[PDB]
């Protein structure tokens, strides 16, 4: 099957609240490590974190500790504890597969987070 | 501090061509893999090219393989993207990116827009 | 299922 990423629906949040964003890998690739990206209006996307199958993760630079991740089978979650106006952005997940015969990299369709 | 700045975008027509540039700094350019990623008007992100640190290898998704050509000049700390036989679908904001660890797109530039008319 | 392929970005 094709390597695809399906992202949870767009939703609004209230300051201080907690958010959980979902990105689902195609079943045949449920063990894959993915990446979360955050893009604010008219800004380049920004690397947030790398999330593995066991849920372990490492965030990029400039990412508040109120950002964490976890997994559940094929699902990869981006958790945002507390929340601030600056978290308002489009969150996109991506997944790479450096297969020698041919490289692949897919992005999900993004999840717009309002606050 | 790692910085990447693209340029070269502008208005073009289907079947035409143009070449984009990315001036890199804040790191040793010849040691990292480089990439081009684009964002359509619909805001969908899409990987379009990969080139190894010394220019030895390149990869492209099927949508541009055969039309686009990624290259680099390590002495000039510059990455390039030759876009040929342009298509309406090539209209997008083009980003230059560098990786870190196993993450492909650790650093992004500001982008340059390529608009294919007609 | 399929095993994911990765590479170190610096060399």
């Amino acid at each position: 099957m094709q390597l695809v990423l399906t992202q949870s629906s767009s939703a609004s949040f209230s300051l201080g609240a907690s958010a959980k964003l979902t990105c689902t890998l195609s079943s045949q690739h449920s063990t894959y490590t993915i990446e979360w990206y955050q893009q604010q209006p008219l800004k380049p996307p920004k690397y947030v974190m790398e999330l593995k199958k066991d849920g372990s993760h490492s965030t990029g630079d400039g990412i508040p500790d109120r950002f964490s991740g976890s997994s559940s089978g094929a699902d990869r979650y981006l958790s945002i504890s507390n929340i601030q106006p600056e978290d308002e952005a489009i969150y996109i997940c991506g997944v790479g597969d450096t297969i020698k015969e041919q490289f692949v990299y897919v992005f999900g369709g993004g999840t717009k987070v309002t606050v | 501090q790692v910085q990447l700045q693209e340029s070269g975008g502008g208005l073009v027509q289907p079947g035409g061509s143009l070449k984009l540039s990315c001036a890199a700094s804040g790191f040793t350019f010849r040691d990292y893999y480089m990439y081009w990623v684009r964002q359509t008007p619909e805001k969908r992100l899409e990987w379009v090219a990969f080139i190894s640190n010394g220019g030895g290898s390149t990869y492209y998704p099927d949508t541009v393989k055969g039309r686009f050509t990624i290259s680099r000049d390590n002495a000039k700390n510059t990455l390039y993207l030759q876009m040929s036989r342009l298509k309406s679908e090539d209209t997008a904001m083009y980003y230059c990116a560098r990786g870190r660890g196993y993450v492909w797109f650790a650093y992004w530039g500001q982008g340059t827009t390529v608009t294919v008319s007609s | 299922q399929q095993q994911q392929q990765q590479q170190q970005q610096q060399g």
